[PDB]
């Protein structure tokens, strides 16, 4: 029953050996302030990938 | 008759003024505790929010 329990899809060519996929996040904040503020918060971003076989 | 004219001079500054435009640096994110604080007077940091 596995290939009717679970999905099957058809992208790889039939001469790949391996495959790669990728993940992305971020992060951040924010403040209450009042005028004349010199500081203030930053934000930035990530990654991250994997393989198959 | 005789005409006059005079001249006068302003204050050169007022209490807690900043004094010229070189480097400076203000923090904006502060919060007032306890009282209230004289524009013009030094102050001193209770605690830090770690988060």
């Amino acid at each position: 029953s596995a290939l009717r329990v679970f999905p099957v899809t058809t992208e790889l060519s039939p001469t790949d050996k391996t495959f790669e996929y990728m993940t992305f996040d971020k992060v951040g904040t924010a403040q209450i302030i009042a005028d004349y503020t010199d500081d203030l918060p930053l934000v930035d971003a990530l990654g991250t990938s994997e393989f198959g076989k | 008759q005789i005409n006059a004219s005079y001249q006068r001079d302003m204050a050169i500054a007022l209490p807690g003024m900043v004094a010229d435009t070189s480097k400076y640096n203000i923090d904006g994110a502060c919060v007032v505790n306890e009282g209230d604080v004289l524009v013009g007077a030094a102050v001193q940091v209770v605690q830090a929010q770690a988060v």
